[PDB]
């Protein structure tokens, strides 16, 4: 399953597989520590 | 003349040059330089089997925190990463070992002896000296003071134990059996020795050494030191008429032994009884070398010594005797030493090296008679470099750290960090515990010495029976660190005293004591003290010694150890204060500091030895001619806590207990890494703001920028009796318009774990195949790689992360982490990192919005608690004259029997400064007059008593009296009702008892204890009584037999009950009985215990 | 008062002695320290520390009922 | 009336089990006075109310007062 | 974190004038006379300018995605 994680440190678009991959990593700055980014549907919430 | 506002100019300097947790970091800073090398020197080197080999130990030194990635290399950490992937914070020490060949040394080898953990922002810290923008980079609070580790991610704080000073006599009654002792607590190399001389009602001097059965005769045991003649006891105990009378009665109470040979034989016989010839002589010499007093040398040699030290107490005994010294009582601040962490984390540090070199001889043993000498010698390097195992060492400090539990019987020296809000945390740094236990009442030691002043704070203390026990350090505190013991004495030497040996205490000449012991007589103590004072303040020697002298004794005591608890004073010489305008001047500039004013002898630290030949003056115009130090600043005295509450002196004592304890439970903007930030609880005030009165302090010390609270406007009126017994109405739409609106975080942890033989966990949505399957509504938000979707709604037993474990106790059960049965929220940021073991770690946070309600909990400063009772719409509100609507209403009746004044000048305060756009200074003494406050009111077009006014609400008549109304700063407590809140309805059960499980989140059900049953029994309902305890929890049937009572066995094979024991079968009955009577008989019979029951027909 | 038995003529059995000689009770009832005494309406009474009321009932002057 | 009289007056003298406060230094319960002294204000005697502020000696002659109240609730 | 937009009790929309009073009262400006003139006369909206801390702005450094 392929999904998009953005970096911790340098917040980076990272998209890899989770269940197959081995070591999990940053490719660019190395870091072991990745978001889940917010996904880019209409969410509702009440003005109260 | 100065005036109190230049001294507080120069005290703030104190608080802008060391910090607030300068106790923990000076202490590990000295460990790290200095323990190691200690405790490395004192093992010495390892002695195997081998022949003609042997190992010598060398330096020790620690690296750079770095983190061993289960992949092959080796990177620096930096402390947030260790808080986000469950790491520990640690740095490899690195120690070199020089193999000793046949009396000849090698090159030696550099090896890694493991993992030690680095607390933060320490000198060998990678946060240390870092700019503000650096640490912002790196993810972390530049507010963040530090001071503490991280372990498995995991903030630990050590609190400071407080112990008896070591190395003293202390002398104490002891009525029961008429028996003056004195005890000393002889440390050396972390080992304790209790040794105590007593005089019973015989008035013969008896020595109670550790390993010792019995107690001995005071001269046998002398004698067993050498020192045979009966004239060298006589001269050591001292030269007074009556004290050599009861010497030497005691001699010829006491003339069996007088050889050296005759008493160690002796002590061979009391602790070696029945035994071999040879073996109890050498058991008495290590137990004389080793259990009498080790402080003072465990080497034979040292035998005149430790008879002289033993001769002093002896002195000191029966001179209390005589009466001619007091009881000391254990309270006074002289004879209490703290334990920092550095002390704690050596001791520790030596335990596991013991360890660690007891496995390196054992694995070089067994490896050299496993293989060939040639296999061995041919490379000495390989062989001592793969003869090591660090994790015996980083497992043991691990877990000492993180469980708490201190080799040697301590327990409860590590806590968890409070991080609620800024005042909670910092003053969990600052903390003081006593080692006593909590169940006895303790009623000397719970109360407050008049030795604490400047010391310890008078207020902050728990409610419940920690009260007294646990204490917080004062603002103006600064715990010592220790200094080469060596040097001071040669100092002293060059003084001009002679040494002991050289000739006795005669009472024409004055005893001085170096730390506790005795070094030598000098003629004028009084000179010697004045030196020494003179050299202290020009610079001479360090700030860490202090000296006292006692004129009635003609002893003198020179200290300059570890873990005293000082204060800085004023140097008042001639009634003229050393501290001039110009110096305050320049310290203002910046030209000078701290440090400066420290060294240039303006300003000295006192103990409280040396404070008691001090006459200390409070205010700068109350200095005379007598004086000899003045008071730096008289608000410093209290904890940091307690500094929050303004005008403190106009409120009674408890009242201000309650507010300091309380302002470490309101909400607030704590730290601003929050967002960041994994915690298992946390809350955010929406709308923080300063509070309109406050204490200068809090701006010195950081608090205005994190404030915890809001600015009310309270009105004090009876109000529908809704307000009654400390309960208190807040408007509605101040409410809707954003007061007091706070929200909540709680982060959920998953790891995938791996398990060993290859069969793993994994992350997915679980198909309806899987044992343990819950609905399908629960995972509904959840991505296809089984992590749920951030800002996605979840309402409580939802799914948050989807795993699936493997059968192995064809199926697949179900392991998923979901939310709390009772809670609700929005899910704020999901987290993926690698932990330490190289599996998955998955963090997710789920915030809530609170909105107040009825029966949150809201405090002000000056101890007012209460619930919301009522939520009034805007209309129903009352109304003053001038167009002021409350925020919040409070009862009269709180008043008067809480006697709370500060809390009504705190409501003249808001008002005025808020009319004035000017904040209002509230400091303990030196703020603001009343008289002023009313006069200003005054002045603004306001009533000077601060009342208004008002109209009713509802039927829109002003009321007949004149009300009071203000403005008071108040906060939201973490005691809400939504995490209060508790039903149970029929539940889980447990196993064993198969009663209703305890606690929340596991749907536990409430305990109906005994005094619950004395009142129902008290009631007398018997039916109510048998449905609450017996109908709804563990009911049963059993079968017995009606001749054994034996419980009857059943068949379901034969359907037919019978008696095992008994072969019956002609008459069995069924009766009704509870699981846990059942369970007792069982148990009952597990015992030889034969319970027979005899049956009765209703 | 001077005291000065055979056996205290030596150095280690005077001070015991002689203190025990001090320690002696006279003129009192056994177990009975200082006795205050106060008009409680119009009757005087006495208070007594220790207790020993075996003995007491026995003194003249004592009224044993009350 | 004894609230009252507390608030608009003055506290009054403050002890520990039934004594005036005797613990602290050799002879003073605070540095700030000579030793050997018996006088009111220096065993605990507060002059001051709570209206009227305390001083700082007073403030801990008080809290050393409360401190004795708490203990015995707690043992009590 | 930021200005509030109204007053909590009596509910003038004071949120824009919270940086004109900072600015004014820097400068050195008599404090009393700025909040006169821009036109907050009852208490409850002068504490609310008075007492507020600006914190949205060391917090914004930390971000989540
Ligand atoms: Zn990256
Ligand atoms: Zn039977
Ligand atoms: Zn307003």
């Amino acid at each position: 399953v392929e999904a998009v994680y953005r970096c911790f440190k340098c917040g980076r678009e990272v998209k890899l597989d989770l269940s197959i991959t081995r070591d999990l990593r940053c490719p660019y700055c190395g870091s072991k520590i990745l978001y889940k980014p917010r996904p880019k549907v209409p969410r509702r919430v009440k003005a109260i | 003349d100065v005036t109190p506002d230049d001294l507080w100019i120069v005290m703030e300097s104190y608080w802008q040059e060391k910090g607030l947790v300068r106790q923990h970091l000076d202490s590990y800073n000295a460990f790290i330089e200095r323990g190691l090398q200690e405790v490395v020197n004192e093992f010495g080197g390892i002695k195997p089997d081998i022949p003609d080999f042997e190992v010598k130990f060398g330096k020790i030194r620690v690296g750079e925190p770095e983190f061993q990635e289960p992949h092959g290399q080796r990177k620096p950490l930096y402390p947030m990463d260790a808080r986000i992937r469950n790491l520990t914070y640690a740095a490899p020490l690195y120690l070199e070992m020089i193999p000793v060949i046949k009396g000849v040394e090698q090159d030696p080898v550099e090896v890694r002896i493991g993992e030690l953990p680095i607390m933060l922002k320490s000198k060998v810290c990678r946060l240390y000296g870092l700019s503000d923008e650096e640490l912002i980079k790196l993810g972390e609070d530049p507010k963040d003071p530090g001071g503490y580790f991280i372990i498995n991610g995991s903030e630990r704080v050590i609190v400071s134990i407080e112990d008896i000073a070591p190395n003293r006599t202390l002398v104490e009654k002891d009525e029961r059996q008429e028996k003056y002792i004195a005890k000393v607590f002889s440390y050396r190399h972390g080992y304790r020795a209790l040794v105590a001389v007593e005089r019973r009602k015989d008035g013969i001097l008896y020595v109670d050494i550790p390993n010792v059965p019995k107690p001995v005769k005071f001269v046998y045991v002398m004698r067993a030191l050498g020192l045979e003649r009966d004239k060298d006891i006589v001269e050591a105990v001292g030269n007074d008429p009556e004290v050599q009378q009861i010497m030497f009665d005691n001699l010829e109470d006491a003339s069996d032994i007088t050889t050296q040979q005759e008493a160690l034989e002796f002590i061979g016989k009391l602790v070696a009884p029945g035994q071999a010839r040879e073996y109890r002589l050498k058991r008495a010499e290590y137990v004389i070398d080793n259990n009498l007093l080790p402080h003072m040398g465990v080497s034979p040699e040292d035998r005149i010594k430790k008879a002289y030290y033993l001769g002093m107490m002896a002195l000191k005994v029966i001179e209390l005797s005589l009466g001619r010294r007091p009881e000391d009582d254990k309270d006074h601040y002289a004879n209490k030493r703290l334990r920092l962490a550095g002390d704690l984390l050596k001791d520790l540090f030596r335990v596991a090296f013991s360890q660690l070199v007891k496995d390196i001889q054992y694995q070089m043993t067994k490896t050299y008679q496993r293989k060939g000498d040639k296999y061995t010698f041919g490379n000495i390097h390989r062989f001592i470099r793969n003869s090591i195992r660090p994790d015996v060492l980083t497992e043991r400090i691990e877990h000492a750290l993180a469980t708490g539990a201190w080799p040697g019987g301590r327990t409860g020296v590590s806590q968890l960090l409070d991080r609620t809000n800024y005042m909670s945390t910092l003053s969990h740094l600052r903390r003081v515990t006593s080692p006593l236990d909590r169940e006895q009442p303790h009623f000397e030691a719970r109360d407050l010495h008049g030795t604490h002043w400047g010391r310890i704070c008078p207020t902050e203390t728990p409610e419940g029976p920690n009260c007294g026990l646990v204490k917080n350090l004062a603002l103006m505190a600064q715990i010592t660190t220790a200094v080469p013991e060596e040097e001071i004495r040669e100092y002293l030497m060059s003084l001009g005293i002679v040494p002991i040996e050289v000739r006795r205490p005669d009472p024409t000449l004055w005893r001085v004591y170096l730390n506790g012991v005795l070094i030598g007589t000098i003629e004028d103590g009084k000179a010697l003290v004045q030196r020494i004072r003179q050299d202290r303040r020009s610079g001479k020697i360090s700030d860490v010694i202090n000296v006292a002298y006692y004129e009635d004794v003609k002893e003198v005591y020179v200290n300059s150890d570890d873990g005293r608890v000082r204060r800085p004073l004023i140097i008042v010489e001639n009634g003229v204060p050393k501290l001039t305008k110009e110096h305050v001047q320049a310290v203002k500039e910046g030209r000078l500091k701290w440090s400066d004013l420290i060294k240039m002898g303006i300003i000295e630290y006192l103990d409280a030895e040396e404070e008691e030949n001090a006459y200390v003056a409070m205010w700068p115009w109350e200095v005379t001619e007598e004086h000899t130090h003045l008071e730096l600043m008289p608000a410093a005295i209290l904890g940091l806590p307690a500094s929050l509450v303004p005008y403190p002196e106009h409120n009674a004592a408890p009242r201000n207990t309650y507010g300091a304890g309380m302002a470490k439970q309101s909400l607030g903007l704590g730290w601003a890494n929050f967002r960041i930030r994994v915690d298992t609880r946390g809350h955010l005030l929406h709308y923080p703001q300063i509070p309109l009165v406050n204490s200068r302090i809090m701006k010195a010390v950081g608090y205005e920028d994190r404030p915890a609270g809001q600015n009310f406007v309270v009105a004090v009126l009876a109000y529908q009796g809704y307000n009654m017994e400390d309960a208190i109405i807040i408007n509605k739409a101040s409410i809707e318009r954003g007061l007091a609106r706070s929200t909540f975080f709680r982060t959920y942890e998953a790891e995938e774990k791996k398990y060993l033989g290859g069969q793993t966990d994994k992350f997915e949505i679980p198909d309806p195949t899987v044992r343990g399957y819950r609905g399908e509504k629960y995972y509904r938000n959840l991505d296809e790689d089984g992590l749920i979707f951030p800002e996605s709604k979840v309402e409580g037993k939802d799914v948050l992360v989807g795993r699936t474990s493997p059968p192995r106790f064809q199926e697949r059960r179900e392991t998923s982490v979901a939310v709390r049965p009772s809670e609700k929220g929005v899910v704020d940021k999901v987290i993926i990192t690698e932990t330490g073991d190289g599996t998955k770690l998955v963090k997710v946070t789920v915030r809530d919005l609170r909105i107040p309600e009825l029966g949150d909990k809201f405090a002000s400063r000056h101890g007012q608690k209460g619930v919301i009772g009522l939520i009034v719409p805007q209309e129903d509100m009352p109304w003053t004259e001038s167009g002021i609507v409350p925020d919040l209403i409070v009862n009269p009746h709180g008043i008067p029997s809480r006697m709370t004044v500060g809390q009504l000048i705190e409501a003249i305060g808001g008002k005025v400064a808020s009319l004035k756009g000017r904040r209002v200074d509230g400091t303990a003494f030196i703020g603001e007059p009343e008289e002023k406050l009313r006069k200003e009111l005054e002045e603004l077009g306001f009533k000077h008593t601060g009342r208004e006014i008002m109209y009713d609400g509802i039927t829109g008549k002003r009321l007949e009296a004149d009300i009071f109304i203000g403005v008071i700063y108040y906060q939201r407590l973490h005691h809400m009702v939504a995490d209060k809140i508790h039903a149970r309805s029929r539940g889980p059960v447990q196993v064993l008892t198969k009663q209703p499980t305890e606690g929340r989140a596991r749907e536990g059900g409430l305990r109906f204890g005994e005094m619950e049953r004395d009142v129902l029994v008290g009631h007398g309902a018997a039916m109510l009584l048998i449905e609450r305890l017996l109908e709804e929890s563990d009911k049963t049937e059993v079968w017995v037999c009606e001749n054994c009572g034996h419980i009857a066995l059943e068949d379901k094979r034969r359907r037919r009950v019978y008696c095992p024991v008994c072969g019956e079968e002609e008459r069995i009955s069924k009766v009704e009985m509870s699981y846990a009577f059942k369970l007792l008989l069982d148990e009952l019979k597990a015992m030889v215990i034969r319970p027979k029951l005899n049956l009765s027909e209703r | 008062l001077i005291v000065r038995p055979k056996k205290a003529d030596k150095i280690s059995d005077l001070r015991r002695f002689a203190e025990k000689i001090k320690k002696h009770r006279l003129k009192g009832l056994s177990g009975v320290g200082k006795t205050i005494v106060r008009k409680e309406g119009d009757e005087y009474v006495i208070y007594t520390e220790g207790s020993n009321f075996k003995q007491v009932l026995k003194v003249p002057g004592v009224d044993p009922t009350r | 009336i004894l609230n009252i009289t507390q608030m608009a007056a003055l506290l009054g003298q403050q002890s520990i089990r039934g004594k005036r406060l005797y613990r602290g230094f050799r002879g003073r319960v605070l540095s700030h006075f000579k030793p050997g002294d018996l006088g009111a204000r220096a065993k605990g005697f507060v002059v001051n109310s709570y209206k009227s502020g305390l001083t700082p000696q007073e403030y801990f002659f008080h809290a050393m007062g409360g401190r004795e109240g708490l203990v015995d609730t707690a043992v009590r | 974190m930021i200005v509030p937009v109204r007053c909590f009790t009596c509910g003038k929309v004071i949120g824009d004038k919270y940086y004109e009073f900072k600015r004014r009262v820097e400068a050195g400006e008599d404090p009393e006379k700025v909040l006169d003139d821009l036109g907050l006369e009852r208490y409850c909206c002068r504490r609310m300018l008075l007492s507020h801390v600006e914190l949205i702005d060391d917090i914004m450094h930390y971000r989540v995605y």
